[PDB]
């Protein structure tokens, strides 16, 4: 499987989109960036011009105005316009990240100090995921020889260390997975940024989320709320696979 | 002598909580240059375990030299105490203190013409209250704390059950040190409404009161509604933790959500009590050094007053995640993007102010240029967090980091620098060198991008908040960042050398207005100093 939800070493723009509510952040995220560098250059460049055209060398006597009623009612409506603007775009891809549509798979995760428990309730499957390299597997959160073995043979390789994950959620491509979310002890956050997705795991409340995966690989996310000493140590990975290896999966797990 | 702090004076006290707040400022700084040691590189080099079976004194000195990685077992609760230190330090007794407690209590009753605060006396136990959290924040530290170390590891937030099921007393510590700046400032607002009220000299109209005066003003109201709810907040963690209540535990019916409302009510207008007073100084500063009156005056007291009302409707901008439902992200998104209207009214009026006037390029006009083009910076990017759907990818990640300390960093700290530069001379009666001023500000303006305009590519890969160690490919922009924190410190360390020198052998300041006539306050009116009884 190809690693595709992950970080790129110099990287400065989102993580590769796997998922369309994914694709709809990058494109609204891009939508709104243009504007806001036009603002911001826009503003820079009226100072740098001001500085220079007005510098106490080149302009000796000040002005004394402080209205002109045109353009103070043009810098009240275009910036409310704007706003309304990203609005109107931003909006309905809030209400799709946010209705939670009818799953082909479910699965429930818990967040624990300092792990994730999954279960998927149509098949009776649980198991839980530590960290490769965290003392469940016989480390202690740092890199090292034993650790770069253990990565090697889960089909990472040491430049996965911090993501990888001894046990993976799989899930089958281009179908609805809707994940609910809770913690067991202290708030933990669930995400994976190919996804787009991203819920707190808070103890009493069980909260929803979706994602639909559009191409197989491995993603990575990383626990997204301070949650105590292995906070930076208890990781995701989730494994999109196709129909008839997810099918494969779930009966390796089948007990006769 | 030692009477300096038993002054009722609004000057004394004034000067007190600037020079208080900037060690305090030193201290929270140093620990982000450890913190910034330990992000230039993948892998935990310098916060080992194996420190800790030393003295308290070998520890610290052995944690400041790098370990091969083979030596080195991560020890993530000292990265949470640092992290945590460091924000609380900020938040509570380092910036508001500075611009509300000391530019606001020294200059204040100058630009309305009062003679003193209200309440004199009040106004000493204000600083003492300040000083009392301090200790308390600072003990904390030191003090049993989680996973059988010292310290709190629980974000400045205190979110619990996190917060409520820390081990040892260094949270209960950190509880008190909160309530003692809430009553600190609580009683510095008091006395700032008071005095604004009643105490204005003769002529001296609502209309006619300087910008920082009204600046001040609005803050201080701001403060009377945030901080008691604060106190409501920290005191139901307190209880959780020893009274045995159950507000925020859901094995007895609490919800750790609800201390989220409470705490985040408190939690944003904080950020305006910040700012405010530093929109104030910008105001004073421009005029002067663009010298030309500033532009929309009455929109300018009209937009902090919008900002400072707005600021309490949109808190849960801090909770888009954690299960609040599709008509509240709406709702809070929305009204979170009206206060970008009445602050740009503020940014292109500044402009507009230097537009048509004649500028003169001293340090404190510099730090109040750098203001506008990096706050814009900051404002702009926390308008991309306002929008629910995107802030679902960037919500507890660097990107948010850099947001807020472009705006605290890059933008309240510019003002500080700004009014520090302005007024030096006014309360010290020695001028700043101006070469080293200007020096200063560069040094800053390097190092201060340097370390947070790449922490936005930080979070638009990923990488969470509040983590010792990422994985590898992080590394580059960590390390540019680290590097821009360096060069940071320097400039700092060199600010603290320009303060000695002008305190020690500066310039000395012969005339009442140092600076020009569109200086037209009431400050520039007396001598340099002040008289000990002015007005
Ligand atoms: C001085 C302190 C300060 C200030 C002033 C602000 C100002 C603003 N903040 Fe920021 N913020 C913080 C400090 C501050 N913030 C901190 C500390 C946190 C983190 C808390 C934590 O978790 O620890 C945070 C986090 C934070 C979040 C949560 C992000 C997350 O956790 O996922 C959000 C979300 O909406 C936000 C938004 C905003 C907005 C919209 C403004 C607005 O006030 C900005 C308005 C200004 C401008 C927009 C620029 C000027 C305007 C113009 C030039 C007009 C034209 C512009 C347009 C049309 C857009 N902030
Ligand atoms: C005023 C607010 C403020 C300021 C100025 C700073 C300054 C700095 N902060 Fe701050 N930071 C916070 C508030 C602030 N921080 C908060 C609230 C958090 C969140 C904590 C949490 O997660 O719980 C945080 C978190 C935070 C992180 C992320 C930690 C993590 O998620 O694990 C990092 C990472 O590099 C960082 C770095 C820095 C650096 C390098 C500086 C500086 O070194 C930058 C350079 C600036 C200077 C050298 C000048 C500073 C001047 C003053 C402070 C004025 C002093 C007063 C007088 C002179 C009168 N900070
Ligand atoms: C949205 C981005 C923000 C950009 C900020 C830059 C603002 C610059 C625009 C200001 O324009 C000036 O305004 C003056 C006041 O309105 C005008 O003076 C006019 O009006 C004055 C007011 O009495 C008279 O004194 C003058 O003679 C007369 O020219 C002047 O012509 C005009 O150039
Ligand atoms: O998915 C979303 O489905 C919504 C339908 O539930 C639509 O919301 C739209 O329709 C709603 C009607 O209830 C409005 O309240 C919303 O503001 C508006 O964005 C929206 O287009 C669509 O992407
Ligand atoms: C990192 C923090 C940065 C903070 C920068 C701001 C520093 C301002 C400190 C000024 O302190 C002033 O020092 C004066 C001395 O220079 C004092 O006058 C004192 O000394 C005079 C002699 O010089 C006497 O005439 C006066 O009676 C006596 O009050 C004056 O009252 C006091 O306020
Ligand atoms: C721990 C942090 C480390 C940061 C170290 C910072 C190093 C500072 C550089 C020292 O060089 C200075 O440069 C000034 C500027 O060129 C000179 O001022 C000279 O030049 C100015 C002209 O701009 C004049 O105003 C002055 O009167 C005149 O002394 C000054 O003498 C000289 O010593
Ligand atoms: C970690 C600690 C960092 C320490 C950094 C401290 C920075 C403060 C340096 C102050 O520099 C002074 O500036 C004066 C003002 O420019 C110079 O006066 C010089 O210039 C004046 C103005 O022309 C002349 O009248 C003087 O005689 C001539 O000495 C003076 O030489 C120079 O030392
Ligand atoms: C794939 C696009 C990469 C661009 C990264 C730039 C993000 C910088 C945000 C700062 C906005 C300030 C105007
Ligand atoms: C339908 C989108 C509404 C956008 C709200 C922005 C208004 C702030 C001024
Ligand atoms: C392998 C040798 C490299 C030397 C590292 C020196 C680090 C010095 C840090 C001390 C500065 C204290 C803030
Ligand atoms: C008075 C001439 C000195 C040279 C000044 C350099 C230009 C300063 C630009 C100010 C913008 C700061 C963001
Ligand atoms: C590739 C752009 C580099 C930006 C440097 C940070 C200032
Ligand atoms: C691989 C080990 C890298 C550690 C290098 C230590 C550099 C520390 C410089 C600290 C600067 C403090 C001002
Ligand atoms: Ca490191
Ligand atoms: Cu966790
Ligand atoms: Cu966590
Ligand atoms: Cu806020
Ligand atoms: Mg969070
Ligand atoms: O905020």
């Amino acid at each position: 499987l190809e690693i595709i939800g992950r970080p790129q070493p110099g990287g400065t723009g989102f993580q590769p989109s796997a998922s369309p509510v994914a694709t709809q952040i990058h494109w609204l995220d891009g939508f709104i960036l243009v504007i806001i560098a036009a603002i911001t250059i826009f503003v820079t460049l009226l100072i740098l011009y001001a500085v220079w055209r007005f510098h106490e060398k080149r302009n000796k006597v000040p002005a004394r105005f402080t209205h002109n009623s045109p353009l103070e009612i043009a810098w009240t409506i275009v910036p409310i316009v704007i706003l309304v603007a990203i609005g109107a775009f931003s909006l309905p891809v809030l209400f799709n990240q946010q209705e939670i549509p009818e799953a082909d798979v479910t699965v429930k995760v818990t967040g624990y100090q300092w792990y994730w428990g999954y279960e998927y309730p149509d098949e009776e499957i649980s198991f839980e995921s530590y960290m490769i390299g965290s003392p469940a597997t016989g480390g202690d959160n740092r890199m090292s020889p034993e650790v770069e073995q253990q990565l090697i043979e889960a089909g990472y390789s040491r430049d996965e260390f911090l993501l990888a994950t001894d046990t993976a959620m799989v899930v089958p491509v281009n179908k609805t997975v809707v994940v609910q979310v809770t913690g067991a002890d202290v708030i933990h956050s669930w995400t994976v940024p190919a996804f787009g997705v991203k819920q707190d795991a808070v103890p009493g409340r069980l909260a929803q989320l979706w994602f639909r995966a559009e191409r197989e690989g491995i993603f990575f996310g990383q626990c997204s709320e301070l949650c105590g000493i292995s906070h930076a140590y208890m990781p995701i990975t989730v494994k999109v696979v196709s129909e008839e290896a997810y099918a494969a999966w779930l009966e390796q797990h089948h007990h006769h | 002598f030692t009477r300096w702090f038993m002054s009722t004076n609004h000057k004394d006290i004034g000067v007190l909580y600037l020079f208080t707040g900037g060690l305090v400022g030193l201290i929270s700084v140093a620990f982000t240059v450890y913190m910034r040691m330990e992000l230039m590189a993948p892998g935990v080099q310098f916060m080992c375990a194996e420190h800790l079976e030393s003295g308290l004194v070998k520890g610290f000195f052995q944690s400041l030299w790098p370990s091969a990685v083979e030596n080195c077992t991560p020890n993530g609760h000292l990265w949470n105490v640092m992290i945590t230190g460091h924000g609380i330090l900020m938040m509570f007794f380092v910036v508001i203190p500075a611009l509300f407690g000391g530019f606001g209590n020294y200059f204040m009753p100058l630009h309305i013409g009062a003679p003193d605060m209200a309440f004199p006396r009040m106004n000493n136990l204000s600083y003492w209250l300040y000083v009392a959290g301090t200790s308390l924040a600072v003990a904390s530290l030191f003090a049993p704390g989680g996973n059988g170390q010292l310290g709190s590891g629980i974000g400045w937030v205190l979110y619990p059950p996190l917060s409520t099921s820390e081990s040892g007393y260094s949270t209960d510590l950190a509880i008190f040190a909160v309530h003692l700046s809430g009553a600190s400032s609580i009683l510095g607002a008091i006395n700032m409404i008071t005095t604004f009220l009643n105490m204005r000299a003769p002529g001296m109209t609502m209309h006619k009161v300087p910008l920082f005066a009204w600046s001040i003003f609005v803050t201080a109201w701001l403060i009377l509604l945030a901080l008691p709810v604060l106190a409501g907040a920290i005191t139901m963690l307190l209880t959780d933790r020893n009274f045995g209540t159950t507000f925020f535990q859901p094995s007895g019916g609490g919800d750790p959500v609800l201390y989220q409302h409470i705490l985040w009510f408190f939690g944003h207008p904080e950020v305006y009590i910040i700012v405010l007073p530093a929109f104030g100084i910008v105001s004073h500063v421009i005029a002067t050094f663009a010298k030309k009156p500033i532009f929309g005056y009455l929109p300018m007291v009209y937009a902090m007053v919008a900002i400072g009302v707005l600021g309490f409707v949109v808190w849960a901008h801090h909770m888009y995640t954690a299960g609040l439902s599709l008509t509240q992200q709406s709702y809070f998104m929305m009204a979170t993007m009206v206060i970008a209207v009445p602050t740009g009214i503020k940014i292109f009026s500044w402009i507009a102010t230097m537009w048509g006037g004649s500028i003169e390029l001293k340090t404190p006009m510099l730090w109040a240029l750098g203001f506008l083009f990096l706050f814009t910076v900051g404002g702009v990017t926390g308008i991309v967090l306002s929008q629910a759907s995107v802030d679902r990818y960037y919500h507890d990640t660097y990107y948010v980091v850099a947001h807020f300390h472009y705006v605290m960093s890059l933008g309240a700290v510019f003002g500080i620098f700004a009014g520090i530069y302005f007024w030096i001379g006014k309360m010290s009666g020695r001028q700043y060198p101006e070469w080293a001023g200007k020096l200063h500000f560069w040094m800053m303006f390097v190092g201060a991008n340097l370390t947070f305009f790449p922490q936005h590519f930080l979070g638009r890969q990923g990488m969470p908040r509040r983590y010792i160690d990422y994985p590898e490919a992080f590394a580059t922009w960590n390390f540019v960042s680290s590097l821009g924190a360096f060069l940071s410190f320097a400039s700092f360390l060199f600010f603290l050398g320009v303060i000695f020198y002008t305190l020690t052998r500066g310039a000395r300041v012969t005339a009442n207005n140092y600076w020009n006539e569109h200086a037209d306050t009431l400050e520039w009116t007396l001598t340099s100093p002040p008289p000990e009884h002015t007005f």
